[PDB]
């Protein structure tokens, strides 16, 4: 999971 | 903007989630890690400011609110991307197996299914908790983008873990908590  | 629109500031690409209220005054909320990078943002990459931070929450939560200080009194939608736009005029918490969309700025409109509430996310900055997942596609620049289904306002787009087809993995975080955190609604 990475911040978009 | 509208829900769902992009917004920029410190050189990045954003999107905000709902326009919101308090006392008479007009506020988008959008991710807090959108926030953390910037006190003035502007609806194109070199445009005028059309509203500046109040508030940011990223890791731990992730949401921000930004106030409209360019005078303009939005209307309470979120942008299709087709002509059209959604009527938002509520708020609640998404729950297991609820069909939803998601409107940001770089995948336009994707759909998906929750699938898990209350979820804690590591990301590479931190934790951030009470999250909820769904499998709606999405890609940078998506943050902040409104999470809906019909005119109920669900969630503020926070991150994913990749997409193929239409598989996806938007993680979302609940609006009423960013709606609480800063005595706003929306309209």
């Amino acid at each position: 999971a990475a911040p978009e | 903007v509208l829900g769902g629109g992009a917004i920029y500031g410190g050189g990045s690409r954003c999107s905000a989630a709902f326009n919101v209220t308090k006392g008479g005054a007009r506020y988008f909320v959008t991710a807090g890690h959108c926030t953390n990078i910037s006190a003035n943002w502007s609806a194109s990459s070199g445009g005028s400011v059309v509203g500046v931070r109040e508030g940011t929450s990223f890791p731990t939560n992730d949401y921000g609110i930004v106030r409209y200080t360019d005078g303009s009194s939005p209307a309470g939608t979120v942008d299709l991307y087709n002509g059209s736009t959604q009527d938002i005029s509520s708020a609640a918490n998404a729950v297991v197996g609820q069909a939803i969309k998601k409107s940001g700025s770089t995948t336009k409109v994707t759909s998906g299914t929750v699938t898990a509430v209350n979820v804690t996310v590591n990301y590479g900055d931190g934790p951030v908790y009470n999250m909820v997942r769904t499998t709606a596609c999405s890609a940078g620049g998506d943050s902040g983008g409104a999470h809906f289904a019909g005119s109920v306002a669900l969630g503020i787009h926070s991150g994913s873990s990749g997409c193929s087809g239409t598989a996806g993995s938007a993680i979302h975080q609940p609006v009423t908590e960013a709606l609480s955190a800063y005595g706003v609604t929306v309209y």
